[PDB]
């Protein structure tokens, strides 16, 4: 048999089929002609997200809500998003992909994926449940960036039917102000309504204040006396961010630091480090702050420092040395209070430096001295020979030849930026 | 006093409305609405007597969510609810249409698979939504099964009949018997007999082979 | 205005190229050309539906390409299958010793370096639809008489089967699997993306 | 209680309770229904499939299944008799009699009999074997009378 | 007050008879006399509870004419009469005899077609007035139709 | 492992007590060395069996 796909009036019978990552394509059936086949399917350079939709229909709208963890991007890449770019969206519809029609189109809280939003559409007259390059029985959506894969954040999940709701201030006693409302505190309406079935509440509450406490309120008067609302010198620095942002647990001002320079005049850095008290969410052994937090902190300064220098604000990209010990001379028992239990322990005591966390010590960044009184503090231990905590010369998921702390510090950071000494 | 002085009481049947058909405690309750107390929020959970019940047997037939019940209380509290059964009205029509000759009794469900009792003609009929049935008639003296695929098998006055959409298998561990008056055999293509320990064909009149060419051995 | 809508599934892809497609001069180029990879189940550990431990539940909208990143290591992801099938009567063969030759011609030139049936070997996989499945393996490696040479627009495969094989049978869902409308037998090749020469 | 009175009782109903489980158990989707008694013999209707089965507590049951598209009896020793989408299958644990007081009658289009052990046929009145392309008769020795 | 206070109310549980099952104005009501009321006269229109019922389903059967019936009545008004279920005596015999052993259950129509379930042997008989039936036998082991 | 076992009030079978702990992930209900449909548990002793 001999057949030439662009000739009429020839017995072209042969079936030609693609195939797919996630399925397949009828190209060519047996009679047809065409002008241009190839044996392969056409990846482009880049990225895609296909998400799948179930009992929709051809014109209800849905509203879905993308919920991220703020700040989990790569600090290091050069393109961006920079001007108007932003990430594209198309719908399936007979094997074929279509871009959205400016009516379609609700609301994008999220357009280059670095906040959790919303996203509300349309499902578009002509969607199609029943199609071959995508499993079928979904109406099938697509979105798509040409960037590397770490310029967006990392995502928690994707949930449909999203509703936001709102605290009443009436005449009570607002204690969950200062950490916000614990997932899922809410079940219910006030009136049971017949029609639905049901509630759920995943993430914590944010964005609240209580009142000022007196404490508080002869901190920020007192303070201002004495800086006059300028950022001149370090404490200025420090104390104006700790009072206007109140999600910053600690704060660093860098005298004379650029990201190539530690001897720069006419410049400053600061670094942020955040609370993450809601482990539910944050990653706490890498806790960051997200994008609008560091812009928001350089604008509110640069505005009060001098005609003449702007200030960089960043993450403090940590980086630290852990223990090891001689094993105590007694626990409880070999259970409760295992090795793994004081792990854990000295674990929560040095992440209490790193993110919020109770800690009786006044830091991570300390001798053996400070280590051995809080563990001596235990209700049950009672000594212990010898300790150590070099850095981990010999950790390989970070390539080796990296820097350890054996030479008698009592565990200094191993920088000025780019390091914290808390690892947990 | 009523409902032992602890709580107003409520007297006679009320109606209400079916919400949730999953028990959180366990005890086969139901939830119900009642619409002259509250026609908007969830109900409250019910028993459900049934026909015949007991331990690990019985009828069991449970509402629909949205469909109407009849309601009792014991002892007059209005949280000792018990259902009673379950109403037609006009918004629900019965499948079955009233006549005072009352003829047509039966079981019909929601997916429609039916079961009917026809008195007049004495006849049972068990069908699905996709045309399999087993009937018994009086009216004819048969009995009929049939299947969706065009099979069937009927035993009547003329003896047992069965036909078959695409082929028929009979098979036996044992032996296979058949006897008769007359037995005659067809074939539109082709017939073939055979036996791993011979075979024989024999008559008390006379023996016939014949074809437009006869081949031995 | 609340409804039923729901999401039910995730998927993602990436393709990511570091050399300009000028520069491909023979398929075993001395440095890597790009990475293409998948996840069946963009929202699971692996990619594959693995739990995340515990502490932390994070994933990658549009997948990633290395093992080791900033602070943790992760699970490789599989590699995306790509390729294409033929069906046709001539392949309805159900004995004696059967020797298939397919061969193929393009608009343009392939490359300025022609290339071994063992090169080929290295780049593509083949299987054919057959009586008890997909018959694969051994039996459907790339004869000598196959590649592709310098200035051409022509490539040319070889294969052959041994008398002791099953039949090559029309294509059935409840046999071989799928859900092709194909009334014919079946040839698929599929491209080892896995390594150098099947990607370029 | 008729008109009040605690000697004028009626018996309304049956009750479940955890201490007498339901054997059907509950579900918001409601797909299962029917009856089963003391001694374990069932009858249930399953909407979701559309199907209707009857069974006893040692194996003898009738099923009518929708998302099969077809009709089985089965008994307790193996006897089974089945309709369904590739004809009309029957099988026996031991034999098999068929009987008539009249005529027995076959049609298909190709008509096979086998026998591992031995094949006869007979008639009182004669026998008859034809055809209208080749007979044929074959063994390791054939007798004719 | 009783009946909401609009008319004299009526207290427990009633028996009635029933006179017509074909409602004028669609609503599958049926008439009921109530002799303590009055044993001459037509009756009243009264809903009927079913075991099972909904839109175009549920399990229907209905009283013939002079059935005697227990009659509930909603929030104790005599004109929002509900029919509960029906009786049987002396004068309307149970066609099952009575046992403490309890043994045989099932269903017997008007015109004599039978559904029956025997327990103590195990075996399930549907049969017509006239021969026709179908037996499930487990103490036989067997099928017959 | 470590934070499989809860308690152990009985580490040398001599008096009463109570034995906590979880079942650990991939304990496996289907094998052949012991009856399928179980989760197994061993202890263990190399002394004299008095």
């Amino acid at each position: 048999s001999s057949i030439d796909f662009s000739s009429s009036s020839s017995e072209n019978q042969v079936s030609l089929i693609h195939e797919m990552p996630f399925g397949f394509q009828q190209v060519f059936t047996p009679g047809d002609t065409d002008n241009s086949l190839y044996l392969v399917p056409d990846y482009c350079h880049g990225g895609e997200l296909y998400i799948g939709l179930e009992n929709g229909k051809n014109l209800q709208q849905v509203t879905l809500l993308l919920q991220f963890l703020e700040g989990s991007e790569n600090p290091d890449i050069t393109d961006i998003f920079t001007g108007n770019q932003k990430i594209k969206w198309q719908y399936l519809s007979q094997n074929q992909w279509q871009d959205f029609q400016s009516g379609e189109i609700i609301q994008n809280q999220t357009p280059r994926f670095l906040k959790s939003g919303i996203f509300q559409f349309s499902i578009p007259k002509q969607a199609n449940l029943d199609n071959t390059v995508l499993p079928p029985g979904y109406h099938w959506i697509k979105a798509s960036m040409v960037k590397p894969f770490d310029v967006v954040s990392q995502l928690i999940n994707i949930h449909a039917q999203a509703v936001e709701a709102v605290f009443e201030d009436q005449g009570s006693s607002g204690n969950h102000l200062e950490k916000g409302l614990p997932a899922e505190t809410i079940s219910k309406l006030q009136e049971r309504l017949s029609w639905i079935k049901s509630i759920q509440q995943p993430y914590p509450s944010t964005k609240g204040k209580a009142q000022e406490s007196d404490e508080d309120y002869y901190r920020r008067v007192s303070e201002r006396l004495r800086h006059k609302k300028r950022a001149i010198t370090l404490w200025d620095y420090e104390h104006l961010i700790l009072q206007k942002f109140p999600k910053v647990y600690k704060v660093k001002c860098l005298n004379h630091t650029c990201s190539s320079s530690f001897q720069s005049p006419g410049n400053a850095t600061l670094i942020l480090v955040p609370d993450t008290v809601q482990q539910s969410v944050f990653d706490i052994y890498q806790p960051r702050v997200s994008q609008g937090t560091l812009n928001d902190v350089a604008a509110f300064v640069n505005e009060l420092n001098s005609f003449h220098v702007q200030a960089k604000v960043i993450n403090p990209n940590y980086e630290e040395v852990k223990v090891d010990v001689k094993v105590k001379f007694r626990e409880g028992l070999d259970v409760s209070f295992y090795l793994t239990k004081v792990k854990e322990d000295i674990k929560k005591f040095l992440s209490p430096w790193a993110y919020d966390q109770e800690s009786s010590v006044e830091f991570g960044v300390t001798l053996h001295r400070s280590q051995m009184i809080h563990y001596l503090e235990q209700l049950t231990y009672v000594d212990y020979i010898t300790d150590l905590r070099l850095l981990k010369r010999q950790a390989g998921s970070s390539p080796c030849n990296p820097i350890f702390i054996e030479t008698t510090e009592k565990e200094y950071i191993q920088p000025s930026n780019p390091k914290s000494i808390l690892v947990s | 006093p009523p409902a032992a002085g602890l709580t107003a009481a409520i007297s006679g049947l009320h109606v209400g409305l079916v919400t949730d058909l999953e028990d959180p405690d366990g005890e086969d309750r139901i939830k119900v609405k009642i619409p002259i107390i509250n026609n908007e929020e969830e109900g409250v959970w019910c028993r459900q007597a049934f026909p015949d019940a007991g331990n690990e047997r019985g009828i069991t037939f449970r509402p629909e969510i949205e469909d109407e019940v009849i309601v009792g209380f014991i002892n007059e509290d209005p949280n000792d609810a018990v259902v009673l059964g379950m109403l037609h009205s006009s918004a629900n029509p019965n499948p079955i249409e009233a006549s005072n000759d009352n003829h047509e009794k039966g079981i019909q469900t929601r997916s429609g698979i039916k079961m009917i009792f026809n008195d007049e003609k004495s006849i049972l009929q068990i069908e699905t939504p996709t045309g399999n049935l087993v009937t018994l008639d009086d009216d004819a003296g048969s009995i009929t099964i049939e299947d969706q695929n065009g099979n069937k098998t009927v035993m009547d006055s003329d003896g047992i009949t069965m036909e078959s959409a695409k082929d028929m298998n009979l098979k036996a561990s044992g032996d296979i018997n058949l006897e008769g008056t007359n037995v005659n055999i067809k074939a539109n293509a082709e017939f073939k007999a055979e036996g791993s320990a011979g075979a024989e064909v024999s008559t008390s009149a006379v023996a016939v082979l014949k074809g437009s060419l006869v081949q031995i051995n | 205005v609340l409804n039923k809508t729901k999401v039910g599934q995730l998927k993602s892809l990436y393709n990511e190229i570091s050399v300009e497609k000028e520069e491909i001069k023979e398929l075993n180029t001395p440095i890597s050309t790009g990475t293409f990879v998948m996840a069946p189940m963009a929202n699971s550990f692996d990619g594959l539906g693995e739990d995340f431990p515990k502490g932390s539940e994070k994933w990658w909208p549009f997948g990633y390409t290395k093992i080791c990143n900033a602070s943790t290591v992760l699970p490789a992801l599989p590699k995306a299958r790509l390729g294409c099938s033929i069906s046709s009567k001539l392949l309805k063969l159900s004995e004696g010793t059967r020797d298939i030759i397919l061969e193929f011609t393009f608009n343009k030139p392939i490359l300025p370096n022609g290339e071994d049936y063992t090169a080929l070997n290295k780049a593509m996989s083949i299987e054919l639809t057959g009586e008890k499945g997909w018959i694969a393996g051994l039996p459907m490696t790339l004869k000598s008489d196959s590649g592709i040479n310098s200035g051409s627009k022509k490539m040319k495969l070889s294969l052959t089967l041994d008398s002791e094989q099953p039949a090559v049978v029309p294509y059935q869902t409840e046999l071989h699997e799928g859900s092709y409308e194909v009334d014919e037998p079946l040839l698929r090749v599929l491209f080892k993306t896995n390594e150098k020469e099947g990607y370029n």
